[PDB]
RNA sequence: AUUACUUUGAAUAAAAUAAGGUGUUUAAAGCAAAAUGAAUAUUCAAGCAUGGGACAAUGC
RNA sequence: AAACUGCGGACGGCUCAUUAUAACAGUAAUAGUUUCUUUGGUUACAAGGAUAGCUUUGUGAAUGAUAAAGAUAAUACUUGAGCAAUUCAUUCAAGUGAGUUAGGAUGCCACGACAAUUGUAGAGUAACCAAUGAGAAUUUCUGAUCUAUCAAUCAGUUGGUAGUAUCGAGGACUACCAAGAUUAUAACGGAUAACGAGGAAUUGGGGUUCGACAUCGGAGAGGGAGCUUUACAGAUGGCUACCACUUCUAAGGAAGGCAGCAGGCGCGUAAAUUACCCACUUUCGAAUUGAAGAGGUAGUGACGACACAU
């Protein structure tokens, strides 16, 4: 929690300090791992103070080797009019991991949700996950 | 390949099988601009240097009256045919011949 | 002395220094250029603040105050009035001069009436 | 001039990037101006839309806060002590937001939280 | 003849004219196919004052 | 684009604006004001077109300067002044008013005010905010900011305007049983009574309404102008009382 | 439990395509005239909402 | 008339060289930024110098060339008198799906006004809140021609922390830490006689090819680069330096950029007058009036389309 350079403290500090939380949108439940925990992320949809605007996709998480951010992998289908046939596509999403979702790995079904640039690439914020089967590589966020 | 998610190989196979095409193949390979004396151009303008007596094909028998010409763009020598009888007298040297193809195709 | 031209009218400056007139990038700022456009420098050869042999050429408000002329006296006869054959005094700008109930009746004294703040 | 789009970067797949325009004046930058320690000189900045940016060069007041006793008085900057980001910074003595400070307590460890190269000044509170 | 009105603010009134064979403003002055009959808009503007006034 | 556009194109202009194809090269392009580009009909327009008064636009500068069109309550001078929503229009010269209305054939229509009844027109509220100072005020349809209004008023209520005084008389909240004029896209120009809201928190709110002889039909909330409670319309609705006919009735009577 | 599919909508620049009307004398044209502007039909591929779950994929 | 001052030439017109997820089309966001103009609302009986236009002396062949002196005004530049918004630290807390959110309060810090304003007869100014404006700009999802005689590509590169710069998020930039990011669903690289779209030619259906060019979006003004003015320009019918050209010449020197409108050379199979007018549409301006090679008219014109002679 404090182990860096500067002193890492919450975006929306107050003397009881309170472990700040907002509530996020249209009904999304704020993670059990959000309140009791001692983590600070500067970026965390609940803990901090960023939105969550329009868009919003899914995907399978697939990276889990970056600090904080994992990519999740959209499979869908590309129609082509000339044969009238579908085929099969993928694209890929840096989606910033807030340290709340503690169980995260890869291979589990991921609901993101846009905001505004965080990084480069990362635009998108992860909301909820859904555990899934095992590979012997358990490999978390 | 009759699946339906299955168009991935069918745009492949088509875009590999187009290359066959003789004719499709040649209006689309960097030769047009290369090796076609004309190119994209209709007509083409260049001098006369050298006349010819080009020997009719084996079925045929006679001589049919042809020119050397040089053109103004790439400097190439081609050989043109008189399309009409006794003009061999007409032409000259060093005169503006314009140049267009026959009946075939290039 | 003074400033001055260049054998071809080009100004000496009284900023630089040069034998010879020399360019740079000019406007009214200095007087040697008359800005064409709006911030118009131009590197125009120029003149320094050497005299040497190239230079060759070497060269009522306010009306309140032409000769103390206050306010309150409403002098339109010391202002001047040169006559053309009509007497002409030029003018008497911002001031109290006589007329001066435009000036105080609504545009600076309604003034709370013309600038009422209110509930 | 300095700029700060993405058209010089690369892609995520490493491909370098081919320019299609030169140089916009919608994505302008300008040189950091390191607030040291020095007499009181700012030097306002015409930003865009015609808005104003005061540049402080060098300072040596600041107007430090105290949260546990609510009193908000200047006072002296001493040097520059520790930096978050670059050491480097303590020796030139560089005045930017997180820096930490020391200073005498006459009218009362600082912390610079205040952009003196945008706001022109230099604010805290005490650690 | 044909339509008769009046401009009640540019003090005019606006009259289509048809042939069957100062103060009038003559345009659009052209005949039919191998001539004949021939039409028009003629403009009247009255009184001096606004016509001095309300002209290109 | 360096800056901001002076010119529009002709075929660029909102179709609504009856603009010919071989009329020119340029159309009038509306000045900023109180309505948006395509929520506005310029004022050469209508004195052109609609009204027919002027031949071309040589004329026009010389009426509108004249000040001789009052636009609501004060007076306009401006020969592009945005002329929007049914906000009234005077011309005494000619003892004539007219309104800015819809229709349902998707136009702007010019519907007869008398001397009396221009003195009024209805706002509809687009966002309610609390400014500095705990002074709370309301900003309308054609952006007009006025001073405390009822604490009861809401953000996307409709109130009754005045125009002398400036002051308000009225005020008709949002319900399930009041009267809209439409002024979006497909039901534009649509008269009919306020039946069912659904809501959707993403990204849109959508109302049911219903028009008197039993045509019902769907649209955004933005498009939502509330004219009247109760089945009552406060303004005089315009030649064809915006009811919508299902081209049943158009074709065939057109002929004759 | 999603997705796909399927059905309805919402909103979606014009011009252009098909056109609704209109004797530029016909026609190309024009939206004009003797109040009308077509509801004008869209918009491939995506995105939002909704009725249905047969054929389909995702692990319990 | 001038000239000072204000506004505008960042609109408009032209061309398609660059450009291969770049731009562009639909779509969602800006609770991640935002002006100019316009609209609604709010917050001393009058100080001061100098400056053009004005008068007088010149230079050189001169450019929209040029200096000194004597004067002369402001709604040009400042002084001066009757809260709004900005930063920081603390706290109280109601619309919205969503906010330590609009908003209020506490304490210093900074700017701090409603022209020291104007016609005898027909308004203006200074900041601020909000519309403008679906606007501009950044950004989300999907979608693009051929090529494997292109199979592996990237090191500011991928992620994090702190600062810096910007109008603003952001490796946009800097410092420290980790090794990460993409790829057979074609990454990386190569080709174009590649600006993209609405659309055009032709089709029973399916499709194939074209789209520089009416309109919208992008880029550029011979080639890059750097900046000034201001609300918007990395402006080029603005400037500065170099590369390549071109002009007058008093031989000392000066500026110029027709991918604007006519016209010329060259290139070619290939393409028109060195005309007139702002009267139609519209823009700019101190504003009914001035300007507009935009726009309209006039001339050539067998690219084509319609009717019709002997």
């Amino acid at each position: 929690e404090q182990t860096e350079r500067a002193y890492q403290k919450q975006v929306f500090h107050h003397h009881s300090v309170k472990r700040y939380h907002k509530q996020i949108g249209m009904g999304f439940v704020t993670p059990a791992e959000a309140i009791k925990g001692t983590y600070i992320d500067k970026k965390c949809p609940f803990t901090s103070d960023v939105s969550i605007r329009g868009r919003t996709l899914s995907g399978i998480v697939k990276s889990c080797h970056m600090k904080r951010t994992i990519i999740v992998r959209r499979d869908y289908f590309h129609y082509v009019s000339k044969y009238q046939r579908y085929e099969k596509r993928h694209k890929n999403i840096a989606v910033h991991c807030s340290p709340a979702f503690r169980q995260l790995k890869e291979g589990d079904h991921v609901v993101i949700g846009q905001c505004r640039p965080l990084s480069k690439t990362v635009r998108f914020n992860v909301l909820k996950f859904t555990s899934r089967g095992t590979g012997d590589k358990k490999q978390f966020a | 390949a009759r699946g339906l998610h299955a168009a991935r190989k069918m745009l492949a196979q088509r875009r590999a099988n187009k290359w066959a095409d003789k004719e499709w193949k040649k209006g689309k390979l960097v030769t047009r601009y290369k090796c076609n004396p004309l190119g994209t151009a209709s007509h083409a303008k260049g001098l006369v240097q050298e006349k010819l007596g080009i020997e009719t094909k084996q079925p045929n028998s006679g001589i049919r009256k042809c020119v050397r010409v040089r053109l103004l763009k790439n400097g190439k020598k081609i050989t043109a045919f008189v399309p009409r009888d006794g003009s061999l007298n007409y032409v000259n040297e060093n005169d503006e011949v314009l140049i267009s193809g026959f009946g075939r195709r290039g | 002395i003074t400033g001055g031209c260049d054998k071809d009218g080009f100004p000496m400056m009284t900023g630089v220094a040069t034998n010879n007139r020399v360019r740079l990038l000019l406007d009214g700022r200095n007087g040697c250029y008359k800005p064409l456009r709006n911030g118009e420098r131009r590197r125009k050869t120029v003149r320094g603040a050497i005299v040497a042999g190239d230079i060759s050429v070497l060269n009522a408000s306010h009306i309140r105050k032409l000769f103390n002329l206050s306010q309150k006296d409403d002098v339109k006869k010391f202002v001047i009035r040169r006559e053309v054959a009509r007497s002409k005094a030029p003018k008497i700008q911002r001031l109290v001069t006589p007329r001066r109930l435009q000036h105080k009746a609504q545009k600076l004294e309604a003034k709370k009436l013309h600038k009422i703040a209110m509930l | 001039g300095i700029t700060r789009d993405s058209r010089h970067k690369r892609r995520a797949t490493g491909g370098k990037k081919n320019s299609m325009q030169k140089k916009k004046k919608n994505t302008m930058g300008r040189q950091p101006a390191n607030t040291r320690l020095g007499a009181i000189r700012v030097h306002d900045v015409r930003c865009r839309y015609g808005i104003i940016k005061r540049r402080a060069l060098r300072l040596e007041n600041g107007n430090f806060s105290w949260a546990s006793q609510s009193i908000t008085k200047g006072t002296k900057i001493l040097n520059v002590v520790y930096n978050a980001s670059d050491n480097d910074f303590v020796r030139t003595n560089t005045l930017v937001k997180g820096a930490i400070i020391e200073i005498d307590p006459a009218p009362f460890l600082a912390c610079i939280s205040s952009r003196p190269g945008q706001t022109g000044s230099v604010e805290g509170y005490i650690l | 003849t044909r339509n008769l009105i009046v401009n009640p603010l540019l003090c005019r009134k606006q009259v289509v004219v048809d042939i069957y064979h100062q103060t009038i403003v003559l345009n659009g002055f052209v005949t039919k196919y191998g001539g004949g009959k021939t039409s028009g808009f003629a403009l009247i503007y009255d009184t001096l004052s606004a016509l001095k006034k309300f002209v290109p | 684009a360096r800056g901001p556009r002076h010119h529009l194109k002709r075929l660029n202009a909102p179709h609504h604006w009856m603009l010919s194809k071989l009329g020119g090269t340029f159309a009038p392009k509306p000045s900023h004001g109180p309505h948006g580009m395509k929520e506005c009909l310029p004022l050469i327009l209508i004195l052109r077109n609609r009204l027919n008064y002027a031949l071309n636009g040589r004329e026009v500068t010389m009426i509108v300067k004249n000040r001789t069109i009052k636009i609501d309550g004060k007076i306009r001078t401006d020969t592009r002044y945005p002329v929007g929503f049914m906000d009234v229009l005077s011309i005494p010269r000619t003892k004539e008013n007219f309104r800015l209305m819809y229709n349902t054939k998707r136009r702007f229509c010019l519907v007869p005010l008398t001397a009396e009844q221009a003195k009024f027109k209805l706002c509809k509220i687009e966002k309610r905010v609390l400014g500095t100072g705990a002074i709370p005020y309301i900003v309308t349809h054609d952006g007009r900011t006025i001073r405390y209004p009822h604490p009861e008023l809401q953000a996307n209520d409709t109130i009754k305007l005045n125009l002398e005084t400036g002051k308000i008389v009225d005020f008709v909240k949002f319900d399930i049983g009041n009267t809209a004029m439409m002024i979006g896209g497909n039901g534009m120009g649509r008269v009919g009574v306020i039946v069912k809201r659904e809501v959707h928190p993403g990204s849109f709110e959508i109302v049911h309404i219903k028009d008197a002889k039993g045509n019902t039909f769907t649209t955004r909330l933005n498009n939502v102008f509330v004219i009247g409670k109760g089945t009552e319309t406060l303004v005089n609705l315009p030649l064809d009382k915006g009811i919508k006919k299902p081209l049943l009735q158009q074709v065939n009577e057109t002929i004759k």
